[PDB]
């Protein structure tokens, strides 16, 4: 009838069972959230991982409100970024940790460059990347508690010589957030959520959950065609 | 210091790479062309085989 | 004289129907090419949208033969009566099942990714196609003899129509209407619930566009399909309460009403690609 | 100073090497292959389409029997196919879904993989339990492991993104030789047919011919203008073609020590991801970023054909040891076997 | 790898029983399993088959309707439930592991078998002789003739050579007429074509004495042979 021998039919049975297992595993994987965790060196990524109840890629799993998140920290991967970022093309969100006080600090051997300029250079390189044309970004301006002391001591004229505001935390934070979000060149295809954190801020996971729920519903409305 | 050893390694590597007997491009190209010619009869992608010998067309 | 208004009809009807045909052609071939060019989208909603635009394209090809009897002639009419009357209703079920898809994609997305695959989508497409096939088949095996080819009075006889046309209108319009309203009401309710819950959804306002598009689809479907079917059901219930018949004024006004509302029931095909272009954001 | 002295010595040596290379180019390959008849047109049709992956397929490798395939995808899955009947013989779940390479052993017993975790996993296929266990996990690289090739059932040659390649003994798990000398990220390997030499191309516009026995960089070839993403040896082991990120393949020669041929087309500006010769070496198949694979007449630099059946960027290619078929993996989660 | 059967003993004719094959030491959920019985003297006869999951279930026509196979994957257990036994079912029953893919080695492991005593078209395969005398050190040749051409169209011939040592379960020796099984010394070789097959053994040992069976895997029911015996 089908000209297949007995072993051929049994091999096709094995193939179909493998297909079933692949489909079930893919369905299990598609219901998880994948967050790529980026940022400059010593921006407070490890602080964020400690806050959220948790060599090569450091992959951290955690559940919250019946939603499983997998956070991929790639700061340990010291190679050409443009050679492996394209494998993170299908993540749902890019968490981006930026230190706030770091506007008045320099890390690397290059002592002339203020490291906030390097941080927002990295932000501009990631946000406007051709692989992340529609992958939403979740900013995390860390250590806002230590930012106030540096505001009292040293204004934004060091990092931003074009500073117009006063030496108050609210105006400075708003200006920094505006400067960051204006680096987006894809404002229609991609949203940028911003949140000010600290060491004791336990509302971080709540903000991540809200932003991820927004991105998932927007993706579903895009697949429906409604959006 | 540190860079002196790296420069020494690079110079020794280039010393090892400078002393190689290179044949003319004529002879190497002729060998490549002769290999491509002598095995043309045994290339299924180059010379298409009948559908009876193709194990992918038997359905 | 049930065709006394042939003086004004030969003015209004052909210009309008030709406008319908040209707008449908230009807005549907463009939609088809921007769908097949975007070959990355291979989900079930893509399949239903393709089936819908193919059905409406076939209707636009079906229109220039039916436009013949609008000015003052073989049995070919009957065959045309097939390719006309399937396509619009071939639209309807699609406009239903697609909506179901959208509902099951937004509220219960896990079951959407589980059971609502490409395989089940193709299966239910073939199911819908054969379901409309079997229902429109008896129209092919009926002659439409004379002076006017597509004459519903020559078609109609009180033997079996008054109870099969009500059921046909029911299964064609009333159940799809209820399904569309249920699905889109659930979608809107879930979007409102999310807007109440998440602050970032209320801030960014991603759901307002979806709300506008949903209310637009609902109002265009209702305004397009309601008058024809409510005229049919109203005439059936009037036949019930008025058992006899007068072809001077009552049936004449019924003919004018039906010939009027079929304009909108086919005009749906003009607004449908505009719905597709308004719904999707970046392809317009 | 001593630093400037050594640098001037190195520059004099580079000038001597360039002068010796120019002293051998008495003719060009396009001048010797002028009277040979052209290949003609090559229309190859998709014979098989292997579905089952749910994400980008990043690498593949034919078995030595020209029938079985291994294909690794960032679904997290390494599937072993029977290419004659499209049956999935095996499906192996990886511990880290960020795989970028795979290799099928030349005996058929083992299968390697690795990726953005700096660890090469050796899976055993033929066990008494019918299962597929992790026979070994070779660790020691400090960058992403870009390519991987079985030298034998006991020795393997890896190349990672920390500017180095290594030769592992699988039975113990230690680097018996570390090939260093590159300055950019190493992206591809290609063992010689006589399995005593191998070439590696970096993100430095440089390929290097290493001797696998001693561990010394025998020769260094430059000429590209961007990163090198794929290398394959010519079937006799005396030439190799490198595909680069500047939309250019280049055929280099080992004995002549020079670049022989440049395969480029003005309508092509997309980077190359995969290179593989045919069985006779007359065809050079190159997978591009513009969603198709071009088939070049390797002796005339003409473009003999196009394979344009994919929807996304074309990842690793493969030509069977029989030369019967050409398998093409891509980012749209489908393999396509052409003939 | 271990398969242990249990549930034998003495049964009255017309009764019922349930044989249980407990598996230990392999991925039981992925192996097709067979029940193969052997009469007190008559040689092996295939009984029943259960697939990798719980797919196709085949039965020998002589036991269709009376027997049924259950399979518990989470407990690694096979079940042959027998109803209305006859005096033809008194036999030793072997649980047989077999996995099917490209290049696989089916029928490779046989359980120890349990004894069930009961109180009081088809590819027939013929082995030429019932017994041939041997001396340790000389090459021998065993023949097996099929009734139908075992050479399938896809290139494979589907004949299997098994050896049963005295008082043990028969192990696999050759699968698909050429391929040795893993763990078999390279003294045995298989050859032949169509409906004529030969197993040629090199220098014999005291462990090569036994009974050699041939089987065909084209279509169910899988029909064993008579069983050529060797004597020292
Ligand atoms: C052709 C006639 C008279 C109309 C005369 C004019 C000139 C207006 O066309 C119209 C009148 C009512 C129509 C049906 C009605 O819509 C219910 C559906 C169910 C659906 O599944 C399949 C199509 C079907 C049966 C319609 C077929 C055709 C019908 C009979």
């Amino acid at each position: 009838g089908c000209t297949l021998s007995a072993e051929d039919k049994a091999a096709v049975e094995r193939s179909k069972m493998i297909d079933r297992n692949l489909r079930e595993d893919g369905e299990k994987a598609a219901r998880e959230v994948k967050l790529l965790l980026l940022g400059a060196g010593e921006s407070g990524k490890n602080t964020i991982v400690k806050q959220m109840k948790i060599t090569g890629i450091v992959e951290t799993h955690f559940t919250f409100k019946d939603l499983h998140f997998k956070m991929f920290d790639v700061g340990a991967q010291r190679s050409e970024r443009k050679k492996w970022i394209h494998c993170f093309e299908g993540v749902t969100a890019i968490i981006f940790c930026v230190a706030l006080s770091d506007y008045d600090l320099v890390l690397a051997e290059d002592e002339e460059m203020n490291r906030m300029h390097a941080s927002m250079k990295l932000f501009d390189s990631i946000c406007n990347n051709k692989w992340f044309t529609d992958t939403s970004i979740i900013l995390f301006l860390n250590k806002k508690d230590l930012f106030e002391e540096k505001i009292k001591k040293s204004p934004l004229t060091i990092c931003y010589p074009e500073y117009a505001g006063s030496n108050t935390y609210e105006e400075a934070a708003a200006y920094i957030q505006c400067q960051f979000e204006d680096l987006n060149k894809r404002k229609d295809t991609k949203e940028i959520y911003t949140h000010f954190t600290c060491a004791t801020d336990t509302k971080n996971v709540q903000f991540v959950f809200d932003a991820v729920t927004d991105v998932i519903i927007k993706n579903n409305l895009k697949d429906c065609g409604l959006f | 210091t540190a860079s002196i050893a790296q420069a020494r390694k690079l110079v020794e590597q280039l010393k090892m790479e400078a002393n190689i007997d290179r044949i003319k491009v004529s002879k190497a190209a002729a060998d490549l062309m002769a290999y491509c010619e002598a095995h043309a009869k045994e290339d299924p992608l180059l010379t298409p085989v009948p559908a009876s010998e193709n194990p992918f067309r038997e359905k | 004289d049930l065709y006394a208004h042939h003086s004004t009809a030969r003015i209004v009807m052909p210009l309008h129907y030709s406008l319908v045909f040209i707008i449908g052609l230009v807005g549907n071939l463009l939609a088809l090419v921007v769908i097949v060019q975007n070959r990355k989208k291979i989900n079930s909603t893509t399949l239903y949208s393709t089936n819908l635009v193919i059905s409406d394209i076939l209707f636009t090809t079906a229109l220039p033969t039916r436009i013949a009897y609008y000015a003052m002639g073989d049995a070919l009419c009957r065959i045309t009566a097939l390719v006309f009357y399937i396509n619009t209703y071939a639209g309807v079920n699609f406009m239903t099942c697609l909506s179901i898809d959208r509902f099951i994609a937004v509220v219960h997305p896990l079951r959407y990714n589980k059971i609502k695959r490409i395989e089940h989508a193709k299966g239910v497409c073939i199911f819908v196609w054969i379901l409309v096939f079997a229902q429109t088949l008896p129209l092919l095996i009926n002659p439409m003899s004379k002076i006017t080819c597509m004459e519903y009075p020559n078609f109609e006889e009180t033997k079996s129509l008054p109870w099969i046309l009500l059921g046909a209108c029911f299964i064609g319009y009333v159940l799809p209407l209820i399904i569309i309203l249920i699905c889109y009401s659930q979608i809107c309710c879930k979007l409102f619930r999310t807007a109440k819950q998440n602050p970032l959804t209320e801030k960014s306002g991603v759901n307002k566009k979806a709300l506008n598009t949903i209310i637009l689809i609902i109002v265009v479907f209702v305004l397009c399909f309601t008058p024809y079917h409510v005229a049919i059901i109203q005439h059936m219930i009037k036949k019930l309460r008025f058992s006899n018949f007068l072809e001077c004024s009552q049936r004449h006004s019924f003919q004018i009403s039906l010939h009027f509302t079929v304009c909108l029931m086919n005009f749906n095909c003009c607004m449908d690609p505009f719905i597709y272009f308004f719904a999707c954001k970046g392809y317009k | 100073s001593e630093l400037d002295q050594l640098r001037q010595e190195a520059e004099q040596l580079k000038n001597q090497i360039r002068d010796a290379r120019k002293a051998c180019a008495d003719a060009t390959l396009s001048q010797i292959t002028n009277n040979i008849d052209p290949v003609g047109r090559i229309q190859m049709r998709t014979r098989r389409t292997l579905r089952g992956h749910l994400a980008k397929i990043y690498a593949m490798h034919w078995g030595t029997d020209s029938r079985l395939l291994v294909s690794a995808s960032q679904d997290g899955k390494l599937i072993i196919w029977d290419s004659y009947t499209t049956n999935k013989v095996h499906a192996i779940p990886l511990r880290s879904s960020w795989v970028m390479t795979c290799a099928y052993a030349p005996s058929g017993n083992y299968v390697a993989c690795g990726g953005l975790d700096n660890i090469c996993s050796i899976y055993n296929l033929k066990t008494r339990e019918g299962n597929v266990r992790v026979s070994r996990e070779l660790a020691g690289h400090t960058g992403y492991l870009s390519c991987c090739r079985f030298l034998d059932d006991n020795q393997i040659v890896t190349s990672s993104g920390d500017t180095t390649c290594a030769l592992w003994d699988i039975e113990t798990g230690q680097q018996t030789t570390t090939f260093t000398g590159h300055t950019g990220d190493v992206m591809s390997l290609s063992l010689a047919p006589d399995t005593r030499l191998f070439v590696s191309g970096a993100c430095d516009a440089s390929a290097k011919l290493w001797d696998v026995r001693e561990g010394m960089c025998r020769q260094t070839f430059t000429g590209h203008e961007s990163d090198i993403n794929a290398i394959c040896f010519f079937p006799n082991g005396n030439a190799f073609a490198t595909g680069s990120d500047d939309a250019t393949c280049r055929l280099f020669d080992l004995r002549a020590d020079q670049e022989l041929m440049t395969y480029s087309h003005d309508n092509i500006i997309c980077g190359i991801t995969s290179v593989s010769f045919s069985k006779s070496g007359r065809l050079l198949l190159a997978g591009y970023d513009d969603f198709n694979c071009n088939v070049w007449d390797a002796l005339k630099a003409d473009r003999a054909g196009v394979l344009a059946g994919h929807d996304n960027r074309v990842s690793c290619l493969g030509v069977t040891d029989d030369g019967m078929a050409v398998a093409t993996g891509s980012w749209d989660s489908f393999l396509k076997i052409w003939n | 790898v271990q398969l242990v059967e249990s549930g034998g003993g003495l049964v009255q004719p017309g009764g019922s029983r349930k044989l249980s094959c407990s598996a230990s030491g392999f991925a039981f959920s992925s192996f097709g399993m067979h029940w193969v019985r052997q009469a007190p003297e008559k040689g092996l006869e295939w009984v029943a088959y259960i697939s990798s999951g719980s797919g196709t279930i085949y039965y020998a026509d002589t036991v269709k309707g009376r027997f049924t196979i259950s399979r518990d994957d989470p407990k690694n257990t096979l079940f042959l439930q027998m109803t209305s036994l006859r005096s033809e079912d008194t036999a030793m029953y072997y649980c047989v592991r077999s996995i099917y893919y490209y290049g696989s080695s089916p029928f490779d492991f046989w359980g120890q078998g349990t004894t069930l005593t009961v109180s009081s078209s088809d590819i027939v395969m013929t082995q030429a002789t019932s017994s041939v005398p041997v001396t340790p050190g000389e090459s021998v040749s065993i023949s097996c003739r099929s009734s139908k051409s075992l050479l399938h169209s896809n290139g494979n011939t589907y004949l299997y050579w098994f050896l049963q040592r005295p008082g043990q379960s028969p192990q696999l020796l050759i699968y698909r007429m050429s391929n040795l099984a893993s763990g078999v010394p390279d003294r045995f070789s298989g050859s032949g074509s169509g409906t004529a097959f030969t197993l040629t053994i090199s220098r014999l040992e005291a462990e090569d004495v036994g009974v050699y069976y041939c089987m065909q895997h084209l279509e169910y029911p899988l029909t064993f042979g008579a069983g050529t015996k060797l004597e020292l």
